[PDB]
RNA sequence: ACGGGGAAUCAGGGUUCGAUUCCGGAGAGGGAGCCUGAGAAACGGCUACCACAUCCAAGGAAGGCAGCAGGCGCGCAAAUUACCCACUCCCGACCCGGGGAGGUAGUGACGAAAAAUAACAAUACAGGACUCUUUCGAGGCCCUGUAAUUGGAAUGAGUCCACUUUAAAUCCUUUAACGAGGAUCCAUUGGAGGGCAAGUCUGGUGCCAGCAGCCGCGGUAAUUCCAGCUCCAAUAGCGUAUAUUAAAGUUGCUGCAGUUAAAAAGCUCGUAGUUGGAUCU
């Protein structure tokens, strides 16, 4: 059955970006999906999106600027300290100049650079570059 | 499958005594000689890019 | 002795490796 | 040139009644100076007799420049005989070691272990 | 139980491919240019450079204000500029990755004796140092691999007992004088 | 596919440890039966007494008689066949003398022409075969 | 299989090893039982049995090297029956005695570090020519060169002397005498078809002898065997056997595979196990 709705959301965005489509529909929505999307959009990868508020669980329509190479989830959500972050960056990211690892930490959901600035670890959700 | 010929070819090879040649350099001098042969002078080449021990 | 056609009529015989090595030595000698 | 003596890490040890120092010997073109000449030089430098001056552990630097060793000048000769290692005294002819080897002493001890009483004195 | 110390380490690395033509040519070029004895000297300098590069590369992953990065990087840079391998103008951790093997081979006492003019050739410089003719400041140095510091460059004389700088003829000169 | 769960460490470890047995080299080195069947008993070399000289016909494409000797190992009395490497070297080995024997270089596998022989003679009468081959040492008289 | 600190290797992840000098444990031929003592189930303490073994005048007595040397045996596999308590410390009634702990030497290519086996010049000649000229040539205007050419310089391997070292010259260092031209004061170990660096040169053998880790060479020009010459790889070191690490993304957590190459259970149910949709500032 459907576990890890974030995996489905990220896979839908990835498959839609590969096909060149200019919008993608994500369902169901959740707080974690919206936080991950906001982290993407702050760095200018997806752009604006809308949350269709159906009265059981939301849907999202995400616009797709053609800047997203890959977006993925990391499952299971491994707990990542500050020391393991560089190893995770080497494993997941294409370069040291671009691409982010998203973690859920006690200060919220944010990229690896922000977690380094805030001096906190967390659990790795996914990545995008 | 006899064992009677065990040192046949080595036994019947005509012995040739080694020549009396000069001692070769050793250590830093030999490496300097190699460097001079290979990178400093291009005397033996014919422009055809052969090997160091080419007999043709 | 010419490596170019030595390779062209020896690559199936006992001397394939030697003529191939010589031909590559002619091509890029350094 | 000639031999020069300097005393680097001078210290006055009243607890062993001496002055202990590190001796640098400049002998720019000579063999390592004999300990006796260094003792005469130290006696002249410190205005004392060379019979209360014990020098040892002299190492010559690579290249032949100088030598570094340790030296100790005692307040008197009896204080020297009291505070000194027996071998450094024997290097001055003030002490003589026993002649017997370790093996002879050990076998003699084990031989006496097998007798009781004054007969112990009759072994060996 | 002994009072001895078993701490020791190897100072070179044998290459993975034994018969690479380009590697052999480069190593022979280094040996001939700097008058080295074997490939082990090249590999030793390679190993020291590799360890320095490894330390710098590790320190470049730390935060720019990490106190350990500051302390250790400053120490490494000070060491590199002390022996003159690194210019003091380029004293960032990222410039350590720009150093070559020849920068470390340039600081050898053999190369320095050849450069300061005390020897006519690099091999002459080697035989000079090995024959107790060259002193650094006041110390006779027999080791051609002696890496000369910047503060020690200005004092590389010809020894005060060498026939060439000190004034005592050798065995050959004395015997030839005794012949006549 | 493969289980990826935070609490799957036991399953992953047990699966890997069970599957490692299907690896041939690991099973050889860890089962111990191949160590029991090894004539050297895990040793790199072994001394033996030569029982006879034999000539082992080579494999199908080649045509030669390889010189070998049956040797009975001192440590356990197991009989093996050891190839005498160089030419005219079988003339350096007598009956019932003592030889040192090493592996052939393929870890208990036959090497090249010689079928079923996985050892080579290194010494004979306490002198190496190379010292006798090059004339540096003579067999004791 | 003694455990750990740890070791080898390793991009990241790992894989192997750890008898071995530090800490902990255990044993003193195998078991067992004790005395004394603060502390022992002690073995350079005792008692007995078992195994082995010693002296015996056959009545008895006496054993315990997995302490240091040394011997036998085992094996592929490992040093002297040496000197000393001077150092480090420990023990004692003790400033003083003792310590095969420990130190010091002997054997030592386990291994690791530094580092010789030549440098320079004149003289054929070679070439270029970040030098001058109607090809030409002057090429000391720089750099090579089996030249056993010649020439003077340098020096340590070695032998030896006095120091110094040290408990005792037991080396290293220091000074001095002698000490290089084939500087005979003579560098070797593996290779030359490919993998893989470097000869289808010459002589011999002729599917023989042998080589060859693998592919392969050898049945009359053998680029591969046996040799000569030459060449190259590392070099006071190099080859071989075995175990192991990387290579191995061929054990795959990172990170493999399962239509046909090895492989999805005949099918479904189902308990542990694993995983589990949105939502609460």
């Amino acid at each position: 059955v459907r576990m890890n709705v974030l995996a489905d959301a990220l896979k839908s965005i990835n498959n839609a970006e590969k096909r060149g489509k200019r919008q993608v529909l994500i369902r169901p929505c959740s707080k974690v999906i919206v936080r991950f999307l906001t982290v993407m959009m702050k760095h200018g990868y997806i752009g604006e999106f809308e949350i269709i508020d159906d009265h059981r669980a939301g849907k999202i329509v995400v616009n797709l600027t053609g800047r997203l190479n890959k977006c993925g989830v990391i499952s299971p959500r491994f707990d990542v300290q500050l020391k393991d972050l560089e190893k995770w960056q080497n494993n997941l990211l294409p370069s040291r100049q671009f691409g982010f690892i998203v973690l859920t930490t006690s200060a919220g959901i944010m990229d690896h650079e922000e977690a380094r600035r805030k001096h906190t670890g967390g659990k790795i959700l996914g990545f995008f570059f | 499958g006899s064992l009677a010929r065990a040192g046949k070819v080595r036994g019947q090879t005509p012995k040739v005594a080694k020549q009396e040649k000069k001692k070769k350099k050793t250590g830093r001098a030999k490496r300097r000689m190699q460097y001079n042969r290979r990178f400093v002078n291009v005397v033996p080449t014919f422009g055809k890019k052969k090997g160091p021990n080419a007999n043709s | 002795t010419d490596p170019f056609e030595d390779f062209e009529f020896n690559c199936n015989t006992k001397y394939s490796g030697g003529v191939t090595r010589n031909l590559m030595r002619e091509l890029n000698g350094g | 040139d000639t031999v020069t003596i300097r005393t680097r890490k001078f210290m006055t040890n009243r607890l062993l009644q001496r002055k202990q120092m590190v001796i640098d010997v400049l002998h720019p073109g000579k063999a390592t100076v004999p300990k006796t000449e260094i003792r005469e030089k130290l006696a002249k430098m410190y205005k004392t007799t060379p019979d209360v001056i014990f020098v040892f552990g002299f190492r010559t630097h690579f290249g032949g420049g100088k030598t570094t060793g340790f030296g100790m000048i005692y307040d008197s000769l009896d204080y020297a005989k009291k505070n000194e290692p027996k071998h450094r005294l024997a290097r001055h002819g003030l002490y003589e070691k026993k002649k017997t080897s370790r093996k002879q002493r050990k076998e003699r001890k084990n031989r006496m272990k097998k007798v009781r009483g004054t007969a112990k004195a009759n072994v060996g | 139980p002994v009072a001895r110390s078993w701490v020791c380490r190897k100072t070179y690395v044998t290459p993975r491919r034994p018969f690479e033509k380009s590697r052999l040519d480069q190593e022979l070029k280094l040996i001939g240019e700097y008058g080295l004895r074997n490939k082990r000297e090249v590999w030793r300098v390679k190993f020291t450079l590799a360890k320095i590069r490894k330390a710098a590369r590790e320190l470049l992953t730390l935060d720019e204000k990490d106190p350990r990065r500051l302390f250790e990087g400053n120490a490494l840079l000070r060491r590199l500029v002390r022996i003159g391998v690194l210019d003091e103008g380029k004293m960032k951790l990222d410039y350590i990755l720009g150093l070559k093997i020849e920068d470390f081979l340039e600081r050898r006492l053999q190369t320095q004796v050849f450069k300061l003019g005390l020897a006519k050739s690099i091999h002459h410089a080697r035989v000079l140092i090995r024959q107790r003719h060259i002193r650094v400041r006041k110390q006779v140095v027999n080791i051609p691999s002696f890496i000369v510091r910047l503060d020690s460059q200005k004092h590389i004389d010809f020894s005060l007992r060498s026939p060439y700088g000190g004034g005592r003829p050798g065995r050959v000169k004395r015997k030839n004088a005794k012949k006549g | 596919g493969k289980c990826r769960g935070l609490r799957t460490a036991r399953k992953l470890r047990s699966h890997r440890r069970d599957q490692k047995w299907h690896d041939k080299q690991y099973k050889k080195a860890h089962l111990g039966t191949a160590l029991k069947a090894n004539p050297f008993g895990g040793a790199s070399h072994a001394k033996g007494i030569v029982l006879e000289k034999v000539g082992v016909e080579a494999k199908q494409p080649n045509s030669a008689i390889r010189k070998c000797v049956r040797v009975q190992l001192i440590k356990n009395g197991k009989k093996i066949t050891a190839f005498v490497p160089n030419d005219g070297c079988l003339n350096f080995i007598e009956e019932n003398d003592e030889v040192l024997v090493a592996g052939f270089g393929r870890k208990g596998h036959a090497v090249g022409d010689i079928p079923g022989v996985r050892f080579k003679v290194v010494k004979v009468a306490n002198v190496s075969l190379l010292a006798l081959y090059k004339g540096k040492k003579e067999r004791p008289r």
